[PDB]
């Protein structure tokens, strides 16, 4: 079963950088790279598999010439000249030579921008939840970076840590930014007993902390 | 013009067996060789094999004991069989032309003993108070259902730019999800802002609109 | 099109 090793399995690269991924073969390929059957795709976030490079350095019907592909025997290196912001996503290696066919592990691209502040924006439960026996509190940080970040949630002064759950989308590919959600869960009774609300978003782009709330009532 | 459509049921019991159909649009499916492919949670593909120009087929060693291709041109759909699956089956299954430089969008399929919820879709509006620039977010939020997926538009589609849906968290054995748009602060609430969620598993689909606080 | 990678080389 060829084993297809691909590394490094995160890549962080700044715009207009290079980028390089490895992958390697436990068995020959192939001898020539016109009989070498090891080709690179591209996943984006929450689409099919693209073919980038087939054959080793063979590259496919509109693929920008910043895509390149080379190889050997069991080395093969796939590089993206100029990185760019639609560049995100997941390369993968993947080998037809022999049965069955198998693919690498997979290269995790990420673009590294400037740092941004995040735009939060709390909202109420929905009129409709309460009459359904719950209450959440939602909580959006829009468009920052890195995407490293904290939430503090706050419920009449005190910190409720207890009951939240967060989601960070995938980088965006036009801004490259990060977005995060963030839901304080509370039964309808618990809610109704307290008035604020409050959702504090701390991140590297300030010492102070971007506070949004809401007085409930 | 070849266009591939994978379908079948998101949601199967251990030891039951996974029954996918791939829609082929634009040549029928007799002019060449087509790929079945998984993809578990984690970014690890899988080839499972491939039926040929003649109805011929290949199946990974791993699995052509619990695998099974068969296809048929009247209907011009090929299928795939996997029988006694465990929680280990759980993936995206993908169908690829002979060169694989064209994918169906995949069908993500749930091996799990638990039942089939629909989601509780709740509008996300400010209470007097998401404001007064130039821009306004308004959110969505999708709770209580499983298994996964559901898929979140808002306007029928017509919104793209500036919506951000966030991944399904798994909590209770109930997954939850939110989106949030922000459009200009002129067509809301002057025009109307709708999310459109729909959850296959249930076959269910809700259109919540973004109505201010009162 | 035709690239010759496929599960159907021969």
């Amino acid at each position: 079963d060829v084993v297809m090793t691909q590394s490094p399995v995160s890549l962080p690269v700044s715009l207009g950088d290079q980028a390089s991924i490895s992958c390697r073969s436990s068995q020959s390929l192939g001898h020539s790279s016109g009989n070498t059957y090891l080709h690179w795709f591209l996943q984006k976030p929450g689409q099919s598999p693209k073919l980038l490079i087939y054959k080793v350095s063979n590259r496919f019907s509109g693929v920008p010439d910043r895509f390149s592909g080379s190889g050997s025997g069991t080395d093969f290196t796939f590089k993206i000249s100029r990185v760019e912001a639609e560049d995100l996503g997941v390369y993968f290696c993947f080998q037809t030579t022999h049965d069955p066919y198998t693919f690498g592990g997979g290269t995790k691209l990420e673009i590294k921008r400037a740092d941004a502040a995040p735009t939060v924006s709390i909202f109420p439960p929905s009129s409709e939840q309460l009459t359904s026996g719950g209450a959440s509190v939602v909580c959006f940080l829009n468009n920052f970076y890195p995407k490293d970040i904290n939430v503090k949630w706050k419920i009449d002064g005190s910190e409720r840590q207890n009951g939240v759950l967060n989601s960070w989308t995938d980088q965006d590919s036009k801004d490259s930014t990060y977005s995060m959600s963030s839901t304080l869960t509370l039964t309808k009774d618990e809610y109704e007993r307290h008035n604020s609300y409050t959702c504090e978003a701390t991140h590297k782009t300030s010492t102070s902390p971007i506070v949004k709330s809401f007085n409930r009532n | 013009e070849v266009q591939l459509q994978e379908s079948g049921p998101s949601l199967v019991k251990p030891s039951q067996t996974l029954s996918l159909t791939c829609s082929v649009t634009g040549v029928s499916i007799t002019s060449g060789y087509w790929n079945w492919i998984r993809k578990f949670p984690g970014n690890k593909f899988e080839y499972m094999g491939y039926i040929s120009k003649s109805g011929s087929a290949y199946y990974n060693p791993s699995l052509k004991s619990r695998i099974s291709f068969t296809r048929d041109t009247s209907k011009n759909q090929f299928y795939l069989k996997l029988n006694s699956v465990t929680t280990e089956d759980t993936a995206t299954y993908y169908c690829a032309i002979d060169d694989f430089d064209i994918w169906g969008a995949g069908t993500t399929v749930t091996v799990s003993s638990a039942k089939t919820t629909p989601p509780s879709v709740y509008p996300l509006a400010p209470g007097s108070a998401a404001q007064t620039n130039s821009m306004v977010t308004l959110g969505c939020l999708v709770k209580g259902y499983f298994p996964e997926p559901v898929t979140v538009t808002w306007n029928s589609g017509s919104l793209s730019s500036g919506v951000h849906t966030f991944p399904a968290v798994l909590q209770s054995d109930l997954y939850t999800l939110s989106s949030s748009v922000t459009v200009p602060s002129s067509p809301r609430p002057s025009e109307t802002v709708t999310c459109n969620v729909a959850h296959p598993a249930s076959s269910t689909k809700v259109d919540k609109k973004i109505v201010p606080r009162d | 099109k035709r690239i010759h990678i496929g599960p159907g080389r021969a």
